[PDB]
């Protein structure tokens, strides 16, 4: 209300979403082939066999314990779920940047009702209240801690827009490495093979 | 602002009441409520193509002030249709626009649905050779600014009435200083990967690979190969 | 380097026979492609968005500093020269303390928006740097890191400011549908492809490679025997050849 | 006061080139993360996956 | 195990009768370090009786 707007994003939730969903068809049907052109269909059973292969497994292995692998897998899908249902503070990193935002905005609007040195904090009540030369070089004040305190707040702005440009880049990265193919660097897509 | 009747209930002793930031939101009851306001967008295509715009107003309810609404606000001066196209320009919230002006809900991509079925699989019969450009900044130009210059001018009283202000001019001039550095070693390690300077043999003979296009040609500008000429002359400084 | 290209199609999966068949189609394509890539970049424009970007980021930063250098900053004149001419020393002393102190800010705001985008070109230079490694003296088995398809190399070159990569990559075309089996069921043995893919035209079953189709007959040593056909899911029953009886017989 | 601002420089329009900056940072990251893909799969009807 | 030597790989354990097929030779073993002696199964002699 005091000239601060929320710009709504150019990609919405749904697709997002529909991104999502989409790539997430491309893994299942096709694997890693949809990442390199053009999608190839796959069983998903000799998709999962040729990456026990690239992980070092025989796919003997799996065409003999696939109902195992499947039900550890469904096992483990659960346990996600029920991690993301009942316990909290799963998504820490969005919450602490959403409230970082939040806190940053909250103490700009704060930092607009300050005194600055003025008699008051109120633009419109000095005005109002005072002839024009004084009136002036209080408002001058009022500008000069005004515009330090938008630069200061514009100045932490885009150092934490370059830290979330850099998450975004480590996100597009596991992306195209983690999703879209198979990762032989350890520790990069999760703990483990 | 607007004077609107309040349901919040004031106490006897209360005539002012304030919201978050301090300021007033109801006076004896009113409550005050700042009339519309926000930004203003123009859409262009470019003055090249035509002239016709479309303005924008964003976080406004233009039913009070071809009008569309959306999520982003509403938008006048273009027509909105119910096709979907890849975003040209962005306005926001899913929706775009385009060259009379035309607003829609960008497109996400072809829809195909993959054939999957168990014991069926595609396998390619042949092969393509696709070379794709990527191009990445490696460093900037290097500036130095003389503080005690800049902000005097060639003035001894300024210069004195700046020294004694701390050494603001010296942090400024050693930023700038480890710009400059960073920048000549950002290049340096880009560009000096081999300790070796290797020379093609004088016969090209790479089966049938054809590689002068991108080896340094005869003309010498520079030493310079063709696609490295076109790329210089690509960016004006 | 026609072995070299044979080794890195060896990287990809893909045999040296497939690339020693259609070395010459290879060559061709290699030069279309760069002749596409010739032509793009006579005619397309602002293929150099990125470098002519921070070049305009540089220049507009310089110009918004230029003129912010001729500012009151709530005195009476933009100029030191007027001010120092016109005043004495006391109030020329104010003057010149309020134009110091609009000037310092300025220059310090341009300072830090310098480190940052300083910090930016750093960390754009790092991952140019990487890519010049990983795929200019090595082939990378990265996904999308050095193109779109399965990397087969790349060429640098130079840009006014910054560093173009020309990464030659395979792309598989022209699909076929086949039928396929998890393994293959020869006198109660299942058999498993050593690398490859079981496949049938729909009378024939054969053994290839994924990434391209070159169909080969069944055979003991293009096949590993790990059990019986009771416990794998979609067993299919066929023969595999021994390519020992004929010779002893 | 928006004259004495005028007069003080043109510190707005520095500050407005760098929340549109970093606003288009921000599209950027999202496109970047998210549309790498540039076609949509639909799974199939049938959920058989091994 | 206590007795018996089989090849296997290195993340399962997938015991299997040490053969010319699973094995290459290199030189002799009076240069390898902790070399043991063991029989190499030859899938040849049996298909030719
Ligand atoms: C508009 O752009 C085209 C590009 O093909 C150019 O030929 C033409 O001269 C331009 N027109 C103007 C008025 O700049
Ligand atoms: C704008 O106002 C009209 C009526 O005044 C209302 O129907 C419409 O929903 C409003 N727009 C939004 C986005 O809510
Ligand atoms: C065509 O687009 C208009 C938007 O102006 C919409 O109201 C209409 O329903 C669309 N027609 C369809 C979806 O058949
Ligand atoms: C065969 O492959 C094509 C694409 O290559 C696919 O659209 C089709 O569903 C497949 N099956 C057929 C034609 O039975
Ligand atoms: C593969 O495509 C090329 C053109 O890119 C063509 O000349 C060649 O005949 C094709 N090969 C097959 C087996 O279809
Ligand atoms: C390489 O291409 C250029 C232009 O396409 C041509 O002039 C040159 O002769 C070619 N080199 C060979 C060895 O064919
Ligand atoms: C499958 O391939 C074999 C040998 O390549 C051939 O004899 C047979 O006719 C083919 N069948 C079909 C249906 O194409
Ligand atoms: C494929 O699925 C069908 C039914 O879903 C089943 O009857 C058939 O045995 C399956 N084949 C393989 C190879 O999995
Ligand atoms: C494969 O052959 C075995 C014995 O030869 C038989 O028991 C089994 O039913 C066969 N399977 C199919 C699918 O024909
Ligand atoms: C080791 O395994 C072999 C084959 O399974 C078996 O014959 C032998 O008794 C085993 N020895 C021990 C000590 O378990
Ligand atoms: C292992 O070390 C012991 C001494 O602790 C030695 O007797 C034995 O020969 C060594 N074996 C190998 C395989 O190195
Ligand atoms: C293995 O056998 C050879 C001769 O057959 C013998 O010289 C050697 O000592 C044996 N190895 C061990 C560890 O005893």
């Amino acid at each position: 209300f005091n000239g601060l707007t929320v710009l709504p994003p150019l990609l919405t939730d749904e697709m997002i979403a529909q991104y999502t969903s989409a790539l997430l068809a491309g893994t299942i049907t096709s694997g890693w082939t949809f990442g390199a052109g053009a999608a190839l269909q796959i069983p998903f059973a000799m998709q999962m066999a040729y990456r026990f292969n690239g992980i070092g497994v025989t796919q003997n292995v799996l065409y003999e314990n696939q109902k195992l692998i499947a039900n550890q897998f469904n096992s483990a899908i659960g346990k996600i779920q029920d991690s993301l249902s009942s316990t909290a503070s799963a998504l820490g990193k969005l919450q602490d940047v959403v409230n970082q935002n939040a806190q940053a905005l909250n103490t700009l609007v704060k930092q607009l009702s300050s005194n600055f040195g003025a008699i008051s904090s109120v633009l419109n009540d000095i005005l109002s209240r005072l002839d024009p030369p004084e009136a002036e070089v209080q408002i001058d004040r009022l500008i000069t801690g005004r515009l330090q305190s938008l630069q200061t707040y514009v100045t932490q702005q885009l150092i934490r827009a370059a830290e979330i440009r850099a998450s975004a880049n480590l996100a597009a990265t596991k992306m195209s490495e983690c999703v879209l193919g198979q990762s032989k660097r350890v520790d990069f897509c999760g703990k483990g093979y | 602002g607007v004077l609107t009747e309040s349901n919040k209930k004031f106490l006897p002793f209360q005539q002012f009441g304030r919201d978050i930031a301090d300021t007033t939101d109801a006076v004896r009851i009113l409550d005050i409520t700042p009339c519309s306001f926000g930004g203003v967008s123009v859409i262009t295509p470019g003055t090249n193509t035509s002239n016709q715009v479309a303005v924008l107003y964003q976080d406004v309810n233009c039913t009070e002030v071809n009008v569309f609404q959306t999520r982003a606000g509403c938008l006048i001066g273009a027509e909105h249709v119910n096709n979907s196209y890849e975003c040209d320009i962005p306005i926001g919230a899913g929706i775009c626009a385009s060259y009379s002006i035309i607003a829609y809900t960008m497109s996400l991509g072809a829809e195909n649905s993959v054939a999957y079925s168990n014991n069926s699989i595609a396998i390619p019969t042949n092969f393509t050779i696709s070379v794709t450009t990527e191009i990445l900044p490696v460093s900037m130009t290097k500036t130095s600014v003389d503080c005690t210059m800049y902000i005097c001018g060639d003035s001894t009283e300024c210069s004195n009435l700046l020294l004694q202000y701390g050494s603001f001019c010296t942090q400024l001039n050693r930023a700038l200083t480890g710009i400059a550095v960073e920048q000549d070693k950002n290049t340096q390690e880009v560009f000096a990967q081999v300790k070796q300077i290797y020379k093609t043999p004088p016969i090209k003979d790479f089966g049938g690979f054809n590689f002068s296009q991108i080896l340094p040609d005869p003309s010498k500008p520079s030493k310079r190969s063709f696609i490295e000429d076109l790329l210089f002359n690509k960016v004006t400084l | 380097f026609a072995m070299q290209m044979a080794y890195r199609f060896n990287g990809i999966g893909v045999t040296q026979n497939v690339l020693y068949e259609n070395q010459k189609l290879i060559a061709n394509q290699f030069n279309s492609a760069i002749g596409k890539i010739q032509d793009s970049l006579s005619s397309t424009a602002s293929a150099l968005g990125k470098l002519q970007d921070v070049v305009n980021q540089n220049a507009q930063a310089l110009n918004t500093l230029v003129k912010q250098l001729s500012s009151n900053f709530g005195a009476i004149s933009s100029v030191l020269n007027d001010i120092l001419s016109r005043l004495d020393p006391p109030e020329a002393e104010v003057q010149i303390d309020r134009l110091i102190t609009g000037r310092l800010q300025s220059l310090q705001t341009y300072v830090t928006q310098q480190l940052i985008r300083a910090a930016e070109i750093r960390a754009s230079a790092n991952l140019a740097a990487t890519k010049m490694s990983e795929c200019v003296l090595g082939q990378s088995k990265r996904v999308d890191f050095c193109g779109k398809g399965y990397h087969l190399m790349s060429f640098p070159q130079s840009a006014p400011h910054g560093v173009v990569f020309l990464h030659v990559t395979y792309v598989p075309a022209q699909e076929k549908n086949f039928t396929t089996a998890p393994a293959i069921c020869h006198d109660g043995k299942a058999h498993f492809p050593r690398e490859g893919v079981f496949v049938s035209n729909g009378t024939h079953w054969f053994v290839t490679q994924r990434n391209f189709y070159e169909p080969q007959i069944i055979t003991t040593d293009n096949t590993f025997v790990s059990g019986n056909c009771d416990v794998v899911i979609g067993i299919v029953n066929n023969t595999v050849y021994d390519p020992l009886q004929p010779e002893l017989d």
